[PDB]
RNA sequence: ACGAGACUCUGGCAUGCUAACUAGUUACGCGACCCCCGAGCGGUCGGCGUCCCCCAACUUCUUAGAGGGACAAGUGGCGUU
RNA sequence: GGGCACCACC
């Protein structure tokens, strides 16, 4: 009767392993996360200060499933439509300032390492990090 | 004195019943071919609402199940179809153990020898194979077997020199030598195509049938023409009763029994209630099968049914 | 086992009171579904969008206008809800509620127009169960749509509130009034 | 490097577009029908069809050797890998290249348009085809410009069977006071062989077999042989 | 104990579904996830339909994993669901009797016959002249 | 609509005045007998034929046809007249 | 003893299939072992273009299509039993590619 | 007789055939993680072997060849039947 | 006076 990742639901896994993230206090956050919108096609700033703890969960998930993601993979990861004024709209990629320090901070966690292929995937202290959050997760779900 | 009833009717197929085979080892079960593709095993339960429900549907077959033939020892199955494929199923897993492949045209006839060692073939290749259990034709006739197709080939179940007799559409009945595979004998005496040939259980007699209506018996030890029985409209089945000395054959509407003592007509089986369909020509009656106890007939109709009749002595 | 729309709203109770619209309103027992989503042909041949559950077909004709088509989740969830607070306002079934507009809703009599482009002539004639049955869903649709244009409130609020006034027979809502003047209309056209 | 299958099979029709081309101006006064490339890695073979050989061979085969030439220098591959040769065409009279050739030659040479035109057509339904048409239009007399038709036969014009059974050719010739279009359609036999016709036949063209005599059967007879 | 399974496969518009499904206690699982996990939930009902309808006790003695590729969302969930029960008619043809997999047959198949039998319809080509496959651009005169 | 074309009509018209002995109200045995004696190089023209051959023998059984006349049948009436 | 494989490039299917078929009987008539040949999905290039040579008229639009199909066979053998059975193959339209991997 | 139809390409069906490390499935080994209250013939894995000395089978899913399959054929009405 | 067509209407 062990949880894994898929078991749970994956909404309230990112929130969970974010609130998990914000509580160790070892994550490296850059100088200019308040002065930075996310994307080229993004209008304003994420409403959510502690928008670098959710992003870092939800590469984490990502690397669980699909490992061997590099930046462009991620970037289009979380690439969107782009409006543009009074023409068509059009698919636009992410910033890739903040993926490559999403994974380089996941690095220094010592959660995530570099792909003998190419990208980076995650480690067996990570994956028992997310299969622990997961638990968690069902065990919360369950008992109310 | 004996009157043939209906006792049940048998429903599990989609298209019209092709072929019919019993076995004596194991009086419960029935093998039914059909035009769906599929051969029905069913499991006789004699009960008050069903006198027997499918068992397992044995399907590999592209197009139409044409002949189904079991062994002797009922533990297997061989089957001929439109595909131009024979095969060979395992009864106890319903699964397929051997195909044997050859014919360009639709395989119509199929036989098992007495031992279960050889296989016979008829195609509408104008071809008579003959084929081993591994599934590789042993000989295949080109000698002039028929000018057209051939619609059934029989073995021989006689201690006497081994037989295969086959009937074509050039109005002919040949009679070919086991083991050496030659012509031995032709008989011309029916005036349009033939559909089935069958043995009597001593292996003396043989039946032939087709569109002119009479079913002719002929002499198969001795090599002559014995006696013509009129019937009706297109004879598609010719079977001999295992140990009463009858003939029955397969009329489209009805069936027909005949005493070869007394060449006199025994029973007519044909039943219809209805007014309104009246107009609506009734099922054909394509295939007809005795079971080795002797007292049930199964005949499979167009109707996409199975209809057993019980014999009552009086 | 039991089959209740969004697993909570039974059919067995609800009952059809017009004899004529029975064989064209789909609620009973083998047009049961557990959700009004099933991607069937049911255009394909005549008349055979009778045999529609009637809640896939509201459904159907919610997704208006253009802005709207093909978004048929959001109409699922719209319907879900307007059922919801159907049931907390009156404290029936709603689908009863909806049978009871529709029934409602339906005209009884037309006018059909014999017009040279600017004049135009009726004369009044009946209407078919079938096109009272699309009439009264195209009028519900229409009267919630124009209810929540530029206002602050649901769009399952308003199609709540349409529903409940027709199955009322109150005079307050769109369809209602519809059916008085196309009805009225027919009349002073015989 | 190499070049991907695609451009290779593009390159290679381009190559087979120009050389026809440059062989139809070269060769048109000696009946060129048509040109077929056979690559060998060992040499590139092209047969040259005419309906006579001896204007393309030329005195002592200089005419020929003086073709190979150019070939080899205008795409460029290396000498030895070039070698040209003449067949004639085994039915002159169902080829349309020719007779459209033919019938250009037979007007430069001043021949009235009716006559020349009735030739051709009574030359190939003498060679054996179903039916031909022949067009030829512009100035024939005065300054309005018309069309003159010669049909006879059989002649299909729709579907696929068109691809295989008809064959057309349009040519050009220029006279004193302009151009004048030549348009030449022929409709193939349908023989068994693929020699002077399409081996298949016409789809809705249904032959049924006259059955053979039966002998009526009386007594039933019984031989073993 | 012999391994019996049997693989089947459902389609919609360019969705395909294949359902593995082996003896077993009555796991069922999609890509992984469990079938209540699988999004949109808005049609979740769809995906919950056959064993609604046949209950859990003829799935308890079975085992079935499902692998979905192409189309979009609502296709892949109805691929599922043809999938699943195809496969347990599949398996209750091949390893159980006939008059089981007929009563399984007719029960799926009176409710709604898309669970057994696939949608032939797929998209029209465009043609040139409009904007699809039927619509044309506007025409104007003077 | 579903009319035949002349070619299929006058196709099944020779075939059962040619062959009437061989064929039956069977669909199958008769596009089976069809491809055996005549040429039709399509599958859907050599059904259609099949299908309309079905058609005239069922239409012959129940009685006379306006067309095409067998010997047999011929043979058959004078006994009757 | 090398892994040879033969790549069959061509623009019509019953050519292609004839030449595969020759090799594999070819091949199989000496006690070889083959595989194959497996069939790469088929090639569709597509050129769409104006009727018209000049702007005038309806808008219509041919549609030119060329299809390109390609075959592989893998033989265990020398290179001597190959270019045997290759020698023979040679045939109008078909482009084979023998390479030792 | 031409045109229309027929014809060619295309889209739907095949657990039947042919055969695939430039497509996969299943199974079996190795490994990572979870549950020590059920630790297992347990769950997840687009993580690594299984063709190339020897270390698995098979085409359901993917490709594309040969064939099958539908004809207003079966039934009931309406039609000059 | 009839027949047809969402480049006509309903
Ligand atoms: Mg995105
Ligand atoms: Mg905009
Ligand atoms: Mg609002
Ligand atoms: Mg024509
Ligand atoms: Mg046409
Ligand atoms: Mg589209
Ligand atoms: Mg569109
Ligand atoms: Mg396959
Ligand atoms: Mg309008």
């Amino acid at each position: 009767p062990g949880v894994t990742v898929k078991d749970v639901n994956q909404q309230e896994f990112v929130r969970a392993l974010a609130a998990f993230l914000k509580k160790s206090g070892k994550l490296k956050v850059p100088e200019w996360v308040d002065t930075v919108k996310l994307a080229k096609h993004k209008e304003l700033a994420p409403y959510d200060e502690n928008w670098f703890y959710t992003r870092a969960a939800s590469t984490a998930r990502h690397l669980y499933l699909r490992g061997g993601a590099g930046v462009g993979s991620m970037t289009k990861i979380y690439g969107g439509r782009q409006r543009n004024g009074v023409m068509p709209s059009h698919f636009s990629r992410g910033s890739k300032s903040v993926a490559r320090r999403v994974l380089q901070a996941l690095e220094g966690l010592k959660m995530v390492e570099k792909d003998q292929d190419g990208g980076r995937k995650l480690t067996p202290q990570g994956q028992r990090d997310l299969d622990r959050i997961a638990g968690q997760v069902a065990a919360a779900n369950k008992k109310h | 004195t004996e009157q043939m009833t209906l006792r049940g009717t048998l429903k599990g197929h989609n298209g019209w019943v092709t072929q019919i085979a019993t076995t004596p080892q194991f009086p419960d079960m029935i093998l039914s071919a059909s035009r769906d593709k599929t051969i029905i095993m069913w499991k006789l339960t004699r009960d008050e609402t069903n006198y027997g429900i499918p068992q397992r549907a044995l399907r590999g077959h592209s197009h139409f199940v044409s002949d189904v033939v079991i062994s002797s020892d009922g533990q297997f199955a061989l089957s001929g179809s439109w595909d131009g494929t024979l095969r060979l199923w395992d009864l106890t897993t319903g699964t397929t153990t051997r195909r044997f492949v050859g014919h360009t045209k639709d395989v119509l006839s199929v036989a098992f020898s007495s031992d279960n060692r050889q296989i016979v073939s008829g195609s509408r290749d104008k071809t008579i194979k003959l084929w081993n259990t591994l599934g590789v034709c042993k000989y295949t006739v080109q000698d002039e077997s028929h000018s057209e197709w051939v619609s059934c080939v029989r073995f021989s179940p006689n201690s006497s020199n081994p037989i295969i007799v086959s009937c074509g559409w050039d109005k002919l009945v040949k009679v070919w030598n086991l083991a050496n595979c030659k012509l031995k004998t032709n008989h011309i005496g029916h005036t349009g195509y033939l559909n089935t040939v069958t043995v009597s259980p001593d292996g003396s007699l043989c039946a032939s049938g087709g569109k002119d209506g009479q079913a002719m018996l002929w002499d198969l030890n001795e090599g002559k023409h014995l006696y013509t029985l009129d019937g009706g409209d297109i004879i598609n089945a010719l079977c001999f009763s295992p140990n009463r000395y009858w003939l029955c054959a397969a009329t489209g509407p009805s069936i027909k029994i005949w005493d070869l003592e007394g060449k006199i007509i025994v029973d007519e089986l044909k039943q219809e209630v209805i007014s309104t369909s009246s107009k609506a020509e009734p099922p054909q009656c394509t295939s007809l099968a005795w079971s080795a106890d002797g007292q049930t007939l199964f005949a499979g109709y167009t109707d996409n049914l199975v209809r057993v009749w019980q014999v009552t002595i009086g | 086992p039991d089959i209740k729309l969004f697993g909570k709203w039974s059919t067995d109770d609800v009952q059809i009171n017009d004899i004529s619209l029975q064989d064209y309103i789909a609620v009973k027992e083998k047009y049961a579904k557990y959700l009004p989503h099933s991607a069937g042909r049911y255009a394909a041949k005549r008349f055979r969008k009778a045999q529609c559950p009637i809640v896939e077909r509201l459904t159907n004709s919610m997704m208006m206008h253009g802005r709207n088509n093909g978004k048929k989740l959001m109409t699922v969830r719209i319907v879900k809800h307007a059922f919801e607070i159907i049931h907390l306002l009156t404290g029936e079934n709603p689908l009863q509620v909806l049978v009871n507009a529709i029934i409602n809703s339906g005209p009884r009599e037309d006018s059909t127009r014999i017009g040279r482009a600017g004049t135009v002539r009726r004369q009044a004639v009946d209407v078919s169960p079938l096109r009272r049955v699309n009439q009264a869903i195209w009028l519900l649709c229409t009267g919630a749509r124009e209810a929540a244009f530029r206002n602050i409130k649901t769009i399952a609020e308003c199609l709540a509130d349409e529903l409940i006034n027709a199955a009322k027979g109150s005079s307050n809502s769109y369809a209602i009034k519809k059916k008085d003047e196309l009805e009225r209309v027919a009349k002073s056209n015989r | 490097v190499q070049i991907s299958k695609k451009r290779k099979f593009v390159a290679d029709g381009i190559f087979k577009a120009e050389l026809n081309e440059f062989l139809t101006r070269e060769l048109a006064e000696d009946g060129y029908s048509g040109v077929e490339v056979r690559v060998t890695p060992t040499r590139t073979e092209i047969i040259i069809l005419a309906t006579r050989t001896q204007n393309v061979l030329g005195e002592k085969g200089r005419r020929i050797r003086e073709l190979t030439a150019v070939v080899q220098k205008r795409f460029g591959f290396p000498e030895g890998s070039v070698e040209l040769y003449a067949e004639k065409v085994a039915t002159r009279g169902l080829c349309a290249i020719a007779q459209a050739e033919s019938l250009r030659y037979k007007l430069l040479g001043g021949l009235a348009v009716r006559r020349a035109c009735y030739g051709v057509l009574r030359f190939i339904m003498e060679s054996g085809a179903k039916g031909c048409e022949v067009v030829v239009s512009g100035k024939l007399r005065g300054q309005r410009a018309k069309s003159m038709k010669f049909v006879d036969g059989l002649m299909i014009h729709s579907g696929d069977p068109v691809n295989y059974y008809v064959d057309t050719a349009v040519r050009h010739v220029l006279l004193r006071q302009g151009v004048l279009g030549i348009k030449v359609k022929i409709m193939l036999p349908w023989d068994p062989t693929g020699k002077i016709g399409p081996k298949k036949p016409l789809p809705d063209h249904v032959s049924i077999v006259e059955p053979k005599d039966e002998i009526l059967p009386t007594t039933p007879i019984s031989e073993q042989k | 104990g012999p391994l019996q399974s049997v693989q089947v496969f459902g389609r919609k518009k360019t969705a395909t579904a294949v359902a593995h499904c082996k003896r077993g206690n009555g796991l069922i699982k999609v890509n992984g996830r469990p079938l209540e996990m699988i999004e949109p939930r808005t049609l979740q009902y769809k995906l919950l339909e056959p064993v609604l309808l046949l209950g859990k006790e003829r799935f308890a003695g079975v085992d079935i994993r499902v692998r979905v590729k192409g189309g979009g969302h609502v296709a892949q969930i109805y691929a599922i669901r043809q999938s699943i029960s195809k496969a347990l008619v599949a398996y209750y043809q091949k390893y159980v009797d006939e008059a089981s997999k007929k009563e399984i047959k007719d029960i799926l198949i009176q409710y709604d016959r898309t669970l057994l039998v696939a949608d032939p319809r797929r998209c029209e080509s465009k043609k040139f002249g409009g904007p699809g496959a039927r619509a044309r651009y506007q025409k104007s005169y003077r | 609509g579903r009319v035949r074309t002349k070619t299929v009509k006058k196709a099944a018209r020779v075939i059962i005045e040619k062959y009437y002995t061989r064929l039956g109200n069977d669909f199958h045995t008769n596009k089976r007998v069809c491809e055996e004696i005549a040429i039709i190089p399509s599958k859907k023209l050599r059904n259609k034929i099949a299908g309309y051959v079905t058609h005239l023998m069922k239409r012959i059984q129940r009685g006379p046809v306006r067309g095409i006349s067998i010997k047999l049948q011929e043979e058959e009436r004078e006994r009757r007249d | 003893i090398h892994r040879i494989r033969i790549t069959l490039t061509s623009r019509n299917v019953k050519s292609l299939e004839k030449v595969c078929a020759d090799l594999i009987r070819g091949a199989k008539e000496k006690n070889l072992k083959v595989k194959g040949p497996v069939r790469m999905p088929t090639k569709t290039l597509r050129i769409t273009t104006r009727k018209t040579p000049c702007g005038e008229g309806s808008k219509t639009w041919d549609r030119f299509q060329m299809r390109i199909h390609k075959r592989l066979i893998d033989l265990h053998s020398p290179s001597e039993i190959v270019k045997q059975i290759t020698s023979i193959s040679i045939e109008p339209g078909v482009e084979v590619e023998v390479t030792i991997a």
